[PDB]
């Protein structure tokens, strides 16, 4: 029973919530010990891994604070289906492909997503500077004329979150991808990691109306259903779902007439007007700073969502 | 342009920008000041606010 | 990770405005911001609330979702200290509402605007001249059920069986609900979303389940068939004197199932609570926000 009080003495404190600092710039060590977070890269050393704490059970502790560590989703690709001049913060999607037995995966960048919507019928000249041919990426999936004529391609693509590591294979290329949690880099000097989405494929509807303002505002991607083939938008909102898919549906009431006006729905699957997925939460306050992504070429307009915390969701169908 | 058969007294309001002087005696108001503790509001993902 | 929001009261706070917020210790409350400090402005349900005669529910719910969430802890003269709700932490929320429904066992809380009167849940603030109001926090099916009687008095209202459908009925008391006269465009619009999803389902809805309920009702009764009166429906009758066909049936079905799950997320309006280990003897829960 005393060697329960020394095993509550390695169980009890928690990081301190509260600390009376008189001055800043004494910069005492229990303030230090504050606002010290234990790393995640070390060198390989006894000093350095001890130091850093990575052997500790569970979460970091040298020798449970509201942090979660990120899951990675690890990806084989072909070498011609991506392009390594992609940035690193760029949300992708994984197709189901309909083989039994794959191997090799299919991912897509909304670069890449938008050329399986254009052929067949600014972003469209980076788009189509980027990836020379389309049909090396339109064979990916293989039937996307029948996928899209019977309105099923919103649940044969998932989404995967943010890109992070890409390294640069010459055939099958191995990129990894946070599919939740707390969205950082997995580089040796640990620099930070914004979501990157074309600016024309990302219409903000905070500012489309024109006083509560909440922590958390999430980041929707759209598929919708058009007569001018499929389309991949990409919302900020600072609402909830229930609140999303009455604004999102009230967004696209011109399009659902339009699509209704030019073809009339002879059968019944055709109904549906594509789906809606919440990609993740982030800061609603230094959220979506807009910048630009330059290929060698030219340069596209393109937001920066930056600190993502990236949650997936299932598809949501907006009708 | 004529005359109607009323009149109308047009009352508005007109914003001053001024500079005020504040006088105070002194000792007139005793305060405590407390202590300046620090706290941690929110982990988010890259940067955790204090 | 430090959760503590002090709201500092411009003015002072009778003795009898403390005695009764000092009853509503452990009820969840709304704030405007996330911040450190913050003013009794925004506070509580009472800004989109005013004290007038019509209410609008949905624009409160609109709110809800909106804005954060926490919990009373701490009031005192002059300043009363919140503790906020952030998803990821876990937290002891107290039953402390007067109209007392009675939780389940790890079943799901759910916040909601104050369906059973102005007057019921609020404290009257003289000194600060305000008013917070305090939404009501009942379990989730009961959540349900008074919003579709809501949903049910709003479509209704051109017809008029008012008590059958303005009052809520628990097992521990049922309970009045203030009914209003028109949500506006907002509960229009909610209306007009499920009228969509309703008449879309009176589209693609398979005809070879009414063709068993159909033999059915003739066949059995059941206390879901004692409701029709042993008389099949006469939509019944002109829509099943089609055949039937299984390709079509499962070709309905795959978009059936496809629109009952956003049809489902059409009812999730206003934050949901998911609680744990409830105490009947304490009644507090361990509860966490989903």
């Amino acid at each position: 029973r005393r060697r329960l009080q020394r095993r509550i003495a390695g169980l009890l404190p928690p990081p301190a919530r509260r600390l009376n600092i008189s001055r800043g710039s004494e910069f005492t060590r229990d303030v230090r010990g504050l606002v010290e977070e234990h790393a995640q890269a070390s060198s390989l050393s006894a000093a350095a891994v001890w130091r850093a704490g990575l052997l500790a059970p569970g979460e970091v502790a040298v020798a449970w604070s509201g942090w979660r560590p990120p899951v990675f989703g690890d990806f084989l690709i072909h070498a011609s289906s991506f392009n390594n001049a992609e940035a690193t913060g760029t949300p992708l999607f994984q197709f189901k492909q309909s083989d039994p037995f794959s191997g090799v995966d299919a991912v897509f960048t909304p670069l890449s997503l938008f050329i399986l919507m254009n052929h067949g019928r600014g972003l469209t000249r980076m788009a189509n500077l980027l990836y020379d041919s389309p049909a090396t990426l339109a064979d990916l999936v293989p039937d996307f004329g029948r996928l899209v004529a019977d309105r099923r391609f919103h649940n044969f693509i998932t989404p995967v979150g943010p890109l992070v590591e890409n390294i640069k294979s010459t055939y099958l290329n191995k990129i990894t991808t946070v599919v939740h949690g707390p969205v950082v880099s997995k580089a040796i000097p640990r620099s930070t990691v914004k979501v990157t989405v074309p600016q024309e494929a990302f219409v903000d509807l905070d500012a489309w109306l024109s006083q509560p303002c909440p922590a958390d505002a999430r980041l929707y991607v759209a598929l919708t259903y058009e007569e001018a083939g499929p389309r991949f938008t990409f919302f900020q909102s600072s609402r909830g779902h229930c609140q999303i898919m009455n604004i999102l549906r009230i967004y696209y009431s011109p399009s659902i007439m339009h699509r209704y006006a030019v073809v009339q729905p002879l059968h019944i699957e055709e109904l549906t007007f594509g789906a809606v997925a919440c990609l993740g939460t982030f800061s609603a306050t230094d959220g979506w700073r807009r910048s630009a992504f330059n290929y060698r070429g030219s340069s596209l307009p393109v937001v920066e969502i930056d600190s993502f915390y990236s949650n997936v969701s299932d598809w949501e169908v907006i009708l | 342009k004529i005359h109607p058969g009323v009149a109308m007294t047009v009352v508005r309001t007109d914003e001053i920008l001024s500079e005020n002087i504040l006088f105070s005696s002194r000792a007139s108001t005793s305060m405590f000041i407390g202590t300046p503790n620090v706290s941690r509001r929110e982990a988010r993902v890259d940067a955790v606010t204090f | 990770m430090d959760l503590k929001v002090v709201v500092s009261l411009s003015s002072r706070l009778y003795t009898d405005e403390i005695a009764k917020m000092q009853q509503r210790i452990g009820c969840i409350l709304p704030l405007a911001s996330t911040h450190g400090t913050q003013n009794v402005q925004g506070l509580g349900l009472g800004q989109v609330y005013s004290l007038e005669t019509v209410p609008d529910y949905v624009s409160m719910y609109n709110y809800l979702s909106d804005c954060t969430l926490a919990v009373l802890d701490e009031v005192s003269v002059d300043s009363l200290i919140l503790t906020k709700i952030v998803p990821g932490q876990t937290y002891a929320i107290k039953n402390k509402y007067q109209p007392f429904f009675q939780w389940h066992g790890t079943g799901s809380l759910s916040v909601m605007p104050p369906v059973f009167g102005r007057e019921h849940a609020t404290v009257k603030l003289e000194s600060n001249d305000v008013d917070i109001v305090f939404p009501m926090v009942l379990p989730t099916p009961i959540a349900e059920e008074v919003l579709q009687k809501i949903l049910l008095f709003n479509v209704y209202s051109r017809v008029v069986v008012h008590m059958h459908l303005g009052s809520v009925s628990y097992l521990g008391h049922h309970y009045e609900l203030a009914l209003p006269e028109v949500p506006g465009p907002l509960g229009l619009a909610l209306l007009d979303n499920l009228s969509l999803y309703f008449c879309i389902m009176v589209t693609l809805l398979p005809r070879a389940s009414m063709r068993l309920v159909r033999g059915l009702i003739r066949h059995e009764h059941h206390d879901l068939l004692n409701l029709f009166q042993e008389m099949v429906p006469d939509e019944i009758a002109r829509i099943d004197l089609d055949d039937l066909s299984v390709a079509d049936d499962l070709s309905r079905m795959r978009v059936m199932m496809t629109y009952l799950q956003s049809l489902a997320s059409l009812f999730n309006l206003g934050p949901r609570l998911a609680t744990a280990a409830y105490s009947q003897e304490t009644l507090t829960a361990t509860c966490w926000l989903r």
